[PDB]
């Protein structure tokens, strides 16, 4: 009824898991369910605790909206992938409507907007370049990009695969993407350490986190490129199922919160960098 | 056939007489390719309509747009010239209130989503993402939005936006920004250009309005600056009527745009050069 069942996905600072047996603080319950084993589909709901920006953003919504929910952590997949005509991630979870919405650090784009509402994006993001301080790059547009074995050595450049950045690269621009994905990386984490250490030379990614990084890093070696350039510029998204009667009072609560100020706050407190 | 309702603002829609002879003049942008043209009926007291030419980042996503969804349109430049705000009752003027009252279907034009605005009409994914920001002559020596010739302010410096606009909204509706709104309301002007070139002449001492003009402003005339960067962030979308069929595949496309570099390919043709 107003009881939601409602899909996230950790990726810090927009949303961070604790463990706990009451959340506390600025948290809120979120369970994962985890697998006994790898021969059985029996598994066990954990009872964790969520924080971040998108967290402060889903209760503020909660309070405006007047609605409860049982928030849930995704475990087929991550943010969204069309695998063999099915969606997986948090976009799955709200298309085959096991969740009402999804709320995390999900990015709108053209073919998840097909099978999903998203609401009026609430984050600016879309697609950044990040490598070490002085690296000559213009863009994605550049050719050490675009025609990388143009160049000896080529230049070593890899994304975290099978979200919104990797779906653009493939669609537009095949010859980098097919060069690319021996340089794909398992995690945000991983694809940082390769950059400090000399392994890859830049890190393709969503615009916010790589933002977010770039201003928490240790000495501001780490930079994103054009001063914080970003292509195919879009936003977070709450997703819902098509044609779901909350879209609007969640744009207008989200709009609202903009116009009167509460958003400065929460960028505040979560999006701040030293750098 | 869908009814456009425009508005005068550089670089998004440039507004220019026709020739002796009704047509529009052949030029060409900065990349050597012709410039897109559109007539447009507008005025120039009685409001004596008549055909002009339209071209600019709007033009160019109008013609994307049609093309790409197969709809035909006639353009029209908003007859009061306001981008709209809504005034025991109450009532929205400029492109809000064409559109409402069926003038307009659609409005294509650097048109802020709000809260306000969206209660009434549909907006789509935004068009294009910038802010507000903050206009002087160069010289003129203002931190920013807390600067205390902003945040105290006297008839010794005089700031101002554009009436009936969602930046005069914007400071109507937050009290933190009571002290400023109760001073730019001596003083808001009619149009942009009208306040762009009062601060060229200083006659406005600072110009608070959408980064996406401001910094094409201080592009092109070296002795207009901005404060910097930009102390509210806000986005430009197309606007129809909550019913319109062509809403969704409106919003598809925009995002298409973006993806595919088309909007960037407008920021480089009409905004950065
Ligand atoms: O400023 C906002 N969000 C914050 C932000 C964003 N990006 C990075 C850091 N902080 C402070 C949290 C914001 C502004 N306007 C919104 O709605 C209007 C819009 F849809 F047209 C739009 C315009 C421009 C940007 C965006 Cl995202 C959306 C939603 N959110
Ligand atoms: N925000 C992205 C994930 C990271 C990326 O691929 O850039 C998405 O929603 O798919």
């Amino acid at each position: 009824d107003n009881h939601l069942s409602i899909v996230t996905l950790e990726e810090a600072p927009f949303v961070i898991v604790e463990d706990i047996e009451t959340c506390v603080r600025n948290t809120v319950p979120c369970r994962k369910f985890v697998k006994i084993n790898n021969s059985t589909n029996e598994g066990m709901n954990v009872k964790k605790c969520c924080k971040g920006f998108c967290i402060d953003i889903l209760k503020k919504l909660s309070r405006t909206v007047k609605f409860t929910y049982d928030l849930y952590l995704v475990t087929n997949g991550k943010h969204g992938k069309k695998v063999n005509n099915v969606w997986n991630g948090m976009i799955g979870e709200v298309v085959y409507q096991r969740a009402v919405m999804a709320v995390g650090s999900l990015t709108i784009n053209e073919e998840r907007s097909e099978v999903v509402d998203f609401s009026v994006p609430f984050v600016e993001t879309g697609i950044s370049v990040m490598v070490s301080r002085g690296t000559q790059v213009t863009g994605l547009s550049d050719k050490k990009f675009q025609r990388p074995h143009d160049y000896s050595p080529p230049f070593r450049f890899g994304t975290v695969p099978n979200g919104s950045t990797e779906r653009n690269i493939r669609n537009n621009y095949p010859y980098m993407h097919q060069y690319m994905t021996k340089f794909n990386q398992k995690g945000v984490e991983d694809a940082l350490v390769s950059l400090k250490t000399g392994k890859l030379d830049a890190f393709i990614y969503d615009a916010a986190v790589l933002n977010y990084k770039a201003g928490r890093d240790e000495g501001c070696k780490l930079v994103t490129i054009g001063s914080g350039y970003i292509f195919a510029t879009t936003g977070y998204g709450i997703a819902l199922q098509k044609g779901s009667p909350w879209k609007r009072q969640i744009d207008l609560a989200l709009l609202q919160f903009v116009g009167d100020g509460e958003m400065e706050e929460l960028e505040t407190l979560w999006l701040t960098g030293i750098c | 056939r869908l009814k456009i309702v425009t508005i005068h603002q550089e670089p998004f829609v440039y507004v220019k007489p026709t020739l002796s002879d009704g047509t529009c003049k052949e030029e060409f942008t900065v990349n050597g390719d012709p410039v897109k043209k559109v007539i447009c009926t507008g005025p120039n007291s009685p409001r004596h309509t008549v055909p002009q030419c339209c071209y600019g980042f709007c033009i160019d996503l109008l013609i994307k747009l049609a093309r790409t969804m197969n709809f035909t349109y006639e353009v029209h430049l908003v007859a009061d010239g306001k981008f709209g705000t809504q005034e025991n009752k109450k009532e929205w003027n400029g492109m809000m209130g064409e559109l409402l009252s069926g003038q307009a279907d659609m409005i294509v034009a650097p048109l802020t989503i709000n809260n306000e605005r969206a209660q009434y009409i549909e907006f789509s994914k935004p068009f294009k993402y910038q802010g507000l920001t903050i206009l002087v002559k160069k010289g003129t020596r203002i931190t920013g939005i807390n600067d205390p010739r902003l945040r105290n302010p006297s008839d010794k410096f005089i700031y101002a936006t554009v009436k009936q606009s969602s930046v005069d909204i914007y400071f109507r509706r937050q009290v933190e920004l009571s002290t400023m709104y109760r001073h730019m309301e001596k003083h808001n002007y009619e149009s942009a250009a009208e306040a762009i070139q009062a601060v060229r002449d200083n006659k406005l001492h600072a110009f608070i309005w959408d980064s996406a003009v401001l910094e094409f402003e201080a592009s092109q005339k070296c002795d207009l600056v901005t404060t910097g960067e930009l102390f509210f962030r806000s986005g430009f979308g197309i606007g129809m009527r909550k019913d319109s069929p062509w809403k969704q595949n409106v919003s598809l496309s925009i995002l298409k745009s973006h993806e595919n570099g088309f909007m960037e390919d407008l920021d480089k043709t009409w905004v950065r050069y």
